Formats: C-alpha cells, sequence, structure tokens
RNA sequence: AUAGGUUUGGUCCUAGCCUUUCUAUUAGCUCUUAGUAAGAUUACACAUGCAAGCAUCCCCGUUCCAGUGAGUUCACCCUCUAAA
C-alpha cells in the first residue's frame, strides 16, 4: 500500500512549529497608539475601542 | 464531505425560476450548499400569493423537534417563520419592525396634515 | 468566497466599522425583550431535550 | 406483419399481438398461419371433451365469474388435477415483457395510423 | 330513539336494494387486459359465487347523514402590536402521518389581533394541497352548475352524479349535503328507483325520505313490487320513527 | 467492539496447513439479473481453528470475533457440526453412511 | 353551421362516413417503415391550408366546442378511455391539443358520457372530540385583551438605565418618542 | 423459448408469489436429501421449487445445498443465539413444511404491516421532492402559483422589470 | 422490432451491411413578439474588474461557496468513537 506520509509529515511539522515557536502576545496582540493597529496582521480595530 | 463541525442547521433553499422567487425550508447542515445534501425535508414555503392568497406553510414537528433536540441549531429566517406560525414566541425583530412601521405611518400622517 | 491565498480585490480595506447611533429607552426595551425571548427559547429547548430523553428511555 | 394485418382484416380479427419470429418468408409464413388457424381448440368442444366449465376472473369486470362454455351432456364432477408448478414451456419474450427487461432502439415504439 | 343502525332497519334497507352481482360488478370504459380462463368443478364455482356475493355485500356500507358541520371559532394567540398591518393572512399547519385529518391544527396568522384555526373549506383545501387524496379537485367542478346539473339529471345516470358529488366535496360539507338533497328531490320527481340500485342509496334516499315522511314513492314502489309484509314492516318503522 | 459484519457463518473447510487457523469458504447462491438463475458461488475466508480439529472438506461452524485480531482473519472454529464420514444423524442419535445406517436405529 | 350541433346529424356527414371513423381516412406519407413520432405542428400556415389538410381543417363548418359531443366522441375512442399517440391521430398537433382540451372541458362540464367512480371518506371517523374541533378554552391574557408577555409592548424603562445607556452612547443618539402610535389611514 | 425444463420455476413473478418471510433470527439454512430415493418426494420438490423463493425473500440469510449426507433427509437451521430448528419433511408435502415454517419462523402479518406502515411514513407524499423519491418538485407544477413561467408568461408583477 | 433494400438464369435455407425512431451538437441557409432551463471544451499560461468583514480589541467565513472529470472500486449498510 502507498500511504500518504508526506502529508502527515507536513502536518506534524506545522503543528510542532505553531505550538512551540508560537508568537507571543507582545508581537501579535500589540496595539499601535498612533493608528490602533495590530502587528502580524495589519488590520484596524472596532470604533468602540478607541478611548479605551 | 467533512465540514468544520458541520452541525445540523434548518436553513432555507431556493426552488424557483427567474422572476419567480420560491423557497423551501430544509434540515441541512450549517456549511452545506443551499440546494445540496440534506437529511429530512420539511413543509415547503409559498412566498408569492395567488387567488385570495395561498401563503401555505407546514411543519413535521414529530421529527423537527427530535432533530432540534439532537443538537441542531436554527437560522434567523427559521426563527422568523416559527414566530409567524406561533410555535416559538414572536421574534423581537418582528416587533421592532412593526414599531418602526407604526412610527413611519405616524410620520406620514404628520406629513399629510402638513400638506394643508 | 475568498480562499485566503487569493488576489484579494483591495476595495474594502478603505472603510471604518462604525456602529450607527442608538436610542436609550428603545435599546433597553429591546435588550429586555431579547433576554426574555432567549430565556423562553432555552426553556423550550430544555423541554424538547427532556421529551427526547423520555422517548429514548421508552 | 403488414401481410398478417391484411389477413386479419380480411378474416375479421381487429387487433392481436404476434411476434414474427424466424425468417420472413411470405409463402411459408402464410401457410404456417393458415395451418395454425385451422388447428385450434375451441371452447365448446373443449368443454364437451373434458366436461368442466370455463371458470374465469376477468380483471375488467368484477370477481363475478361468467361461464363462457358448458358441456353438451355430462359434467366431470371431479376437479382437474391442480398440480402446481406445471410444465408449460413459456417463451423468453413472455418473461422479458412481463418483467419489462426488454430494451432496444425499436422495442415498443409508436406506429402508423389506420 | 331514531336508531339509524337498527338491525331490522338495515335488513329492510338491504332488501330494498338487492345484491345484483351483474349490475354492481359492471365493467367500465378503462384499461383492458386479456382475461384468464380455468376449469374447476361445481363446488369451486359455488365458492366463487358466494365470494362474489360477500364482495357485493362489502360494497355497500356508506354513507350516514352527518348533517352540516359547524365553523370552528377557536383562537390560539393574538397580538396588539400588529392589529391590521400585514394583510394577506399567512397560513400555517402541522404534519402528522399518524394523525387523521380531523385532528389537525391549521393556524392562520391574520392581520387583526387574532389567530383562528381556519374554516372548513380552507382546511380541506390545504389538506388536498398537502395530502392530495384520490379525487377532490382543488377548484369547484363545472358540473355543479345549474345548467350542467340539469343536463346531468337528464342523462338518467344519477349513479355517476352521486359518485362525483361524494368524490369532490366531503361527507360533512354543506354544499355536499345540498347537492345530495337536490339530487334526491330530482329523483323524487317522476317516481323511479331502479337506477339507484347498484350504488349508494339506502343511506341518502330511503332514510332521508323516511325522516321527511315522503314515503309515497317508496310505498308505490313496494306496491309495484309484490311484497306486503315488507310494506307492513315499513309502516311499523315509520310509526316508530314518529 | 463488534466491528465484524458477518457474524454467524457455516462454510466448508479447505486450508488446514497453518498454526491455529484454517481456511473456509461458503458455497453461497447469488442471483443473476439476466439469467434469473442461481449458481454455485463461493468465496474463501479465514478462520481461527486454534485446535485444527477439522480436516479438509467438511462442514463446521465458525464464531465471528468482536474485532479481527489480524488482517484477513475474522472467525473462529467453534465445533464440528457435522463430521464427514463419521456424521451423526439429527434424529435417532447414531452414526450413518452413504444413505445407510452404520448402526441400526431403535436405540 | 356556427358551432356545429345540428350538422352532425345531417345527410352529407352521414354519406361521407355514416359509421366509419374520420381519423382512419388520413394516410401519412413518410420514409420507410414508420412515420416520425410527430406530425404536422399546425393545420394551416397562418393563412391558408398548406400540405395535407387535417381530418377537420377542410371545411369552415367544422368547428369544435364543449357542445360537440358526437364529434368529440367519434374522433376519439369513446369505448376506450385511453388516448392514442400523435402518429395514430395523424393530425395537426395544434388541433390535437385543441381536441384534447375540448374533451377535458366537456368531461368537466358533464356533456360527455363516461364512467365516474367514487372514493372513500377523508377520515374513518366522523366525530369532533379533539380540541381542534370541539373547543379551546382561552388564556387569562386572552380574556384580558393584552397578548401574552406584556413586555412585548411599550414599557418606558426608568431614567437611570436611559442615562446609563446615554453614557454608553455619548455622542451617538437619536430622538425617541412615546409609545408607538396606532394610527394608519 | 427458454432452454430449461420448468421455466415457471424462475420467472420473478412466481418468486414474488411467495409468502414466507423468515424473522430476524435464523442465520443459516442447510438442507440435504437423497435424490435417488423416491421416498423423499417432499424434500426433493421443496429443494427444487421453493429454494429460489426463499433466496429471493432474503439474500442476507445463508443457504447451503448438499446431496447424499444421511438416510433420512432433514432441514437443519441455525438461530442467532446458537440453537437449531430441526423440522422433518420426509414422507410429507412441501406445503406442510411451508406452512409450518411460516407459522413458526415466518414473520407474522403484524411485523409486515408495521414495516409497510413505516415505509409509507418514509414515503412522505406532502414534501416537494425530486420526483424519483417523492412528487411535484416545484410548486409551479401544482396549484398554488403561476403554472410554470415557461408554460405561460408571468404577470406584470414580475421581478426586475420595474 | 410488425418492418423494408440485398448474394441469382430462378426458388428455398443460413446470414452480412444499410434504411425506418429518440437524444448531444453544429458545415448551409434561413430566425414576428414574449416567456423559461443552461451557455466551457484546454488539469495550457493569464491582462485586469470584482467576489467577505461584523465586532469593546476574541473566537469566527478564509478549512465554505463557486468548478473541473486528468487521476479514479476513497460513495451504500453495520459497529466503534471527540468536536454540536
Ligand atoms: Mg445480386
Ligand atoms: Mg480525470
Ligand atoms: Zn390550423
Ligand atoms: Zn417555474
Amino acid at each position: 500500500v502507498r500511504p500518504r506520509l508526506i502529508a502527515e509529515l507536513a502536518r506534524r511539522v506545522r503543528a510542532l512549529r505553531e505550538q512551540l515557536n508560537r508568537p507571543r502576545d507582545s508581537q501579535l496582540y500589540a496595539v499601535d497608539y498612533e493608528t490602533l493597529t495590530r502587528p502580524f496582521s495589519g488590520r484596524r480595530l472596532p470604533v468602540r475601542a478607541w478611548a479605551d | 464531505k467533512a465540514y468544520r463541525g458541520g452541525h445540523l442547521t434548518i436553513r432555507l433553499a431556493l426552488g424557483g425560476c427567474t422572476n419567480r422567487p420560491f423557497y423551501r425550508i430544509v434540515a441541512a447542515h450549517n456549511k452545506c450548499p443551499r440546494d445540496g445534501r440534506f437529511v429530512e425535508q420539511l413543509g415547503s414555503y409559498d412566498p408569492l400569493p395567488n387567488s385570495h392568497g395561498e401563503k401555505l406553510v407546514a411543519l413535521n414537528l414529530d421529527r423537527i423537534r427530535h432533530w432540534i433536540g439532537c443538537g441542531a441549531h436554527l437560522s434567523k429566517p427559521m426563527e422568523k417563520l416559527l414566530g409567524l406560525a406561533g410555535f416559538f414566541p414572536l421574534h423581537p425583530m418582528m416587533i421592532t419592525n412593526a414599531e418602526r412601521l407604526r412610527r413611519k405611518r405616524a410620520r406620514e400622517v404628520l406629513l399629510a396634515s402638513q400638506k394643508t | 468566497r475568498k480562499t485566503r491565498h487569493d488576489p484579494l480585490a483591495k476595495s474594502k480595506i478603505e472603510r471604518v466599522n462604525m456602529p450607527p447611533a442608538v436610542d436609550p429607552a428603545e435599546f433597553f426595551v429591546l435588550m429586555e425583550r431579547y433576554q426574555h425571548y432567549r430565556q423562553t427559547v432555552r426553556a423550550l429547548r430544555m423541554e424538547f431535550v427532556s421529551e427526547v430523553q423520555r422517548k429514548v428511555h421508552e | 406483419h403488414r401481410a398478417i394485418i391484411t389477413i386479419c382484416r380480411l378474416i375479421g380479427i381487429k387487433d392481436m399481438y404476434a411476434k414474427v419470429s424466424g425468417s420472413i418468408n411470405m409463402l411459408s409464413l402464410t401457410q404456417g398461419l393458415f395451418r395454425g388457424l385451422s388447428r385450434q381448440e375451441t371452447h365448446q368442444q373443449l368443454a364437451d371433451k373434458k366436461g368442466l366449465h370455463v371458470v374465469e376472473i376477468r380483471e375488467e369486470c368484477g370477481p363475478l365469474p361468467i361461464v363462457v362454455a358448458s358441456p353438451r351432456g355430462p359434467l366431470r364432477k371431479d376437479p382437474e388435477p391442480e398440480d402446481e408448478v406445471p410444465d408449460v414451456k413459456l417463451d423468453w419474450e413472455d418473461v422479458k415483457t412481463a418483467q419489462g427487461m426488454k430494451r432496444s432502439v425499436w422495442s415498443n415504439l409508436k406506429r402508423a395510423a389506420t | 330513539k331514531p336508531t339509524f343502525m337498527d338491525e331490522e332497519v338495515q335488513s329492510i334497507l338491504t332488501k330494498m336494494t338487492g345484491l345484483n352481482l351483474q349490475k354492481t360488478f359492471k365493467p367500465a370504459i378503462q384499461e383492458l387486459k386479456p382475461p384468464t380462463y380455468k376449469l374447476m368443478t361445481q363446488a369451486q364455482l359455488e365458492e366463487a359465487t358466494r365470494q362474489a356475493v360477500e364482495a357485493a355485500k362489502v360494497r355497500l356500507k356508506m354513507p350516514p347523514v352527518l348533517e352540516e358541520r359547524v365553523p370552528i371559532n377557536d383562537v390560539l394567540a393574538e397580538d396588539k402590536i400588529l392589529e391590521g398591518t400585514e394583510t394577506t393572512k399567512y397560513v400555517f399547519t402541522d404534519i402528522s402521518y399518524s394523525i387523521p385529518h380531523r385532528e389537525r391544527f391549521i393556524v392562520v396568522r391574520e392581520p387583526s389581533g387574532t389567530l383562528r384555526k381556519a374554516s372548513w373549506e380552507e382546511r380541506d383545501r390545504m389538506i388536498q394541497v398537502y395530502f392530495p387524496k384520490e379525487g377532490r379537485k382543488i377548484l369547484t367542478p363545472i358540473i355543479f352548475k345549474e345548467e350542467n346539473l340539469r343536463t346531468m339529471y337528464s342523462q338518467d345516470r344519477h349513479v355517476d352524479v352521486l359518485n362525483l358529488c361524494f368524490a369532490q366535496f366531503e361527507p360533512d360539507s354543506t354544499e355536499y349535503i345540498k347537492v345530495h338533497h337536490k339530487t334526491y328531490e330530482d329523483i323524487d320527481k317522476r317516481g323511479k328507483y331502479d337506477l339507484l340500485r347498484s350504488t349508494r342509496y339506502f343511506g341518502g334516499m330511503v332514510w332521508y325520505f323516511v325522516n321527511n315522511k315522503k314515503i309515497d314513492g317508496l310505498l308505490i314502489d313496494q306496491i309495484q313490487r309484490d311484497l306486503i309484509d315488507d310494506a307492513t314492516n315499513l309502516v311499523q318503522l315509520y310509526h316508530v320513527l314518529h | 467492539r463488534s466491528s465484524v459484519h458477518a457474524r454467524w457463518i457455516v462454510g466448508k473447510v479447505i486450508g488446514t496447513k497453518m498454526q491455529k487457523t484454517a481456511k473456509v469458504r461458503v458455497t453461497r447462491l447469488v442471483l443473476d439479473p439476466y439469467l434469473l438463475k442461481y449458481f454455485n458461488k463461493r468465496k474463501t475466508y479465514f478462520a481461527h481453528d486454534a485446535l485444527q480439529q477439522c480436516t479438509v472438506g467438511d462442514i463446521v461452524l465458525l464464531r465471528a470475533l468482536p474485532v479481527p485480531r489480524a488482517k484477513h482473519v475474522k472467525h473462529e472454529l467453534a465445533e464440528i457440526v457435522f463430521k464427514v464420514g463419521k456424521v451423526i444423524d439429527p434424529v435417532t442419535g447414531k452414526p450413518c453412511a452413504g444413505t445407510t445406517y452404520l448402526e441400526s436405529p431403535l436405540s | 353551421k356556427d358551432e356545429p350541433w345540428k350538422y352532425l346529424e345531417s345527410e352529407e356527414y352521414q354519406e361521407r362516413y355514416g359509421s366509419r371513423p374520420v381519423w382512419a381516412d388520413y394516410r401519412r406519407n413518410h420514409k420507410g417503415g414508420v412515420p416520425p413520432q410527430r406530425t404536422r405542428k399546425t393545420c394551416i400556415r397562418r393563412n391558408k391550408v398548406v400540405g395535407n389538410p387535417c381530418p377537420i381543417c377542410r371545411d369552415h363548418k367544422l368547428h369544435v366546442d364543449f357542445r360537440n359531443v358526437k364529434l368529440l366522441e367519434q374522433f376519439v375512442c369513446a369505448h376506450t378511455g385511453i388516448i392514442f399517440y400523435a402518429p395514430y391521430t395523424g393530425v395537426c398537433v395544434k388541433q390535437h391539443k385543441r381536441l384534447t382540451q375540448a374533451i377535458q372541458k366537456a368531461r368537466d362540464h358533464g356533456l360527455l358520457i363516461y364512467h365516474i367512480p367514487q372514493v372513500e371518506p377523508r377520515d374513518l371517523d366522523f366525530s369532533t372530540s379533539h380540541g381542534a374541533v370541539s373547543a379551546t378554552p382561552p388564556a387569562p391574557t386572552l380574556v384580558s385583551g393584552d397578548p401574552w408577555y406584556p413586555w412585548y409592548n411599550w414599557k418606558q424603562p426608568p431614567e437611570r438605565e436611559l442615562s446609563r445607556l446615554r453614557r454608553l452612547y455619548q455622542g451617538h443618539l437619536q430622538e425617541e418618542s412615546g409609545p408607538p402610535p396606532e394610527s394608519m389611514p | 423459448p427458454m432452454k430449461g425444463r420448468f421455466p415457471i420455476r424462475r420467472t420473478l413473478q412466481y418468486l414474488s408469489q411467495g409468502n414466507v418471510v423468515f424473522k430476524d433470527s435464523v442465520k443459516v439454512m442447510t438442507v440435504n436429501y437423497n435424490t435417488h430415493g423416491e421416498l423423499g418426494e417432499g424434500a426433493r420438490k421443496f429443494v427444487f421449487f421453493n429454494i429460489p423463493q426463499i433466496q429471493y425473500k432474503n439474500p442476507w440469510v445463508q443457504i447451503m445445498m448438499f446431496k447424499n449426507m444421511t438416510p433420512s433427509p432433514f432441514l437443519r437451521f441455525y438461530l442467532d443465539s446458537g440453537e437449531q430448528v430441526l423440522v422433518d419433511v420426509e414422507t410429507k408435502s412441501n406445503k406442510e413444511i411451508m406452512e409450518h415454517i411460516r407459522k413458526i419462523l415466518g414473520k407474522n402479518e403484524e411485523t409486515l404491516r408495521e414495516e409497510e406502515e413505516e415505509k409509507k411514513q418514509l414515503s412522505h407524499p406532502a414534501n416537494f421532492g425530486p420526483r424519483k423519491y417523492c412528487l411535484r418538485e416545484c410548486i409551479c407544477e401544482v396549484e398554488g402559483q403561476v403554472p410554470c413561467p415557461s408554460l405561460v408568461p408571468l404577470p406584470k408583477e414580475m421581478r426586475g422589470k420595474y
């Protein structure tokens, strides 16, 4: 039989990476006080979270 | 097809031609296509009226309630239809729409009085 | 409809998720209505679950 | 067959199915048809020979049985030997028509008028 | 006191309309098929005859005079926020294969602050739309017109008339009973009863005439027949009913 | 738990040169859609005759295990229902031969 | 003449046939074997009679209507309740559909003669014991007039919650009014 | 015609004409008899004529055919529990054993009627299924709305043209 | 398959090929109005336009929808067993 080993290897590698070298909140959950943006994505935030 | 937690969700499904809107409530998944695979079929929906109106709607509660208790969710139009039929309490969105219509009618009456 | 890895038509990135204004009395009335309606819906769901359990037992 | 159609129209038969099997020889086919028409067991003669009446349960009418022929004297009081699973050599076409298994590009298509 | 299911009354009614294995089991212009022949003895012939007699007996059975229905006047819920806003009246019902049509819940969300259970006509219409029963056309048939009704009466074939009247409307509808009484009155004009001998007649004609005391035609028919004991029994039944 | 499909099975024994096992097939009768006649159809199957009591060409029953403990095996020989040659008659418990009684009945 | 109901029993129609069928006199010319499954679409060609005239499209005094009982009964097997097929009829398909519709209308009117069987009642029982047909006691709110759950209607909440929401929705408010006016001409 | 002796033995209609329906218990059906021995006419006629019917009534149950295996033929069955149902037909008629099995192991009329009612319930005649499984796919083919915009154009209230 | 043409100076027997009917298209021409289904044929490469953000900052659609018929017994039935 020809099992799908490359797919399982890639899945395991990606899981191990995303679980071990996960980016800390300081990198992705950061907030820019000049435009209210979150690094690692480059998107804005709701309007009800401005003055906060 | 293995969906991302495709839980049962009673949703609507088209079934008419161009210039002929027709729908049909069906107990399908939350991610399956509109006219795709489904488990059980419920009473079809008749949107367009006819001679003295014939807005007919039916439901098979014996199995609908069973599938609901089996872990199935409901959509917004499903809740609207349930409220229009009387099974579930009147949807609050319908009451808000009725209040907005009453306010619009009051504004129209005010405008008509201002016409003079 | 967009499979993440796509040319993503850059036509929606120029908008602000602004929430329209709201009234006080109407908003509170609607909040109470939603709370009571959700309570009733949960009660009906619990009743249906109890009926299904009784049927399974029988 | 159209020749058989004309023969039936001349004889009097209105409509009757017939599978024209085998080769299509006009002379031999007509001779065989005449021989078959001349060799036929009627109802009255069969009843007089055997004795039993003609029992039937027509589907068009109701279950009320109507005798078609009766003997000319005696009457076999004993019933026929109702031996199930008899040895009636039926044709494969009969089974194909009963089970609807027959399929072709000219099975039972619409024919001309008249 | 009336006793519609009385043994003697039912026996006299069955006597009025003989079995008739030839008229009741009459062929109809429908699909044809090649009959089948067999050869049996006389005992099997007698068994077939008595089986056909039992089938003919099972044939007649209906119908009873269920009178006119009553319009259902029961409201489920109501609303004060609407009260005339969304007209057209939305109809809603419930499906239950294990429940007859006489125990449904066809709700109709009307614009006014109410929620009735629909009438009987709309109920039957919705039932036919959801559960198409044999016959019962959605729209009223044109045969029930005055001119068409007169033409049908002139055909001298009131059997098919009653058959269509029973297949179209329900046995409890008002128009159904009205058309049935009209047909019975038409049959009353110019005495004749040999036509309604292989169909429903004992429950719609004889019983109705006994209730209305219109036993003149029945008495004339009995006198034309031959029986006298049956006439005395009918007189006794009439005296008992009144 | 109970993953096997075919539970109770009674086939003919053929393969026996194996350890605590034996091959078995069932001479079933499948229907033909065109000929409408049944023919002698058979398919080989694996059994778990832990004792190898049965021989070649006999009739024995096999008990399907709840879960197949290997790749192809999924049954287990329970007992010899009918030993060919030394078969016992259902009625009149006595041996029998080719349409003859090895030991006379009445006992 | 003009909706033919007297000419059907005339002398010319009886001499032309009398007892023979009118659909059999028309023969179909075609290729070898059997003609196509479809006949001519229309009797005429939007003006005059083109091609082999139909069995009815040859005289102006041969109209069709619900009153044409004998005509419709003779042009179709009145003794067999089975409609033929287009090759058997061998007529302008337009007139074929017209005759089918006319026969249906005659059957729905009562002029045509044919066996009409009956059916069984809609329900084995003829009682009205269920609540859906016997009675339905109302609720206290139904008798009081106000619908169930009075909080559905207008209910001016206390000013404290309104001030709290205004604090939540500072520079984003609208003009609210009293209860919903129930006027609408 | 058919190239066999008794063509009526295999005609589908003759097979569907049966009646016996083994309950959900019997797992194997073994039969054996002596053909040369004319004493076993009942068993011979059975194995010859009724076996196709039994196999058509339920192909899941196992059926094994054997010949010379004992002086006195017999019909040995096997239940789902482990027991056996031994019914003899030697010197008897096939109809006798047929009625016996129908009354013992055959599915009573109650179970058949219940299964028929369940199947009818599954055959929902109200839903607008895709013909193959139900009837009337769309409301345009039945009374309730315009009878198909193709068969007749829609009224002036058609969407879009406004 | 209810049928026809066909080997010869002629007939009988066997049998080949084609015609007769319905579907998919367009080479040709020709097409009054209006209505309805569908408009890939290329698993070759694509200009571009557009198709999915609500939202007190978080889950969440992006892992669906919409297409392909290259490859292709991965679909139906039973048991086990987490996500709802
Ligand atoms: Mg030549
Ligand atoms: Mg491929
Ligand atoms: Zn014309
Ligand atoms: Zn349509």
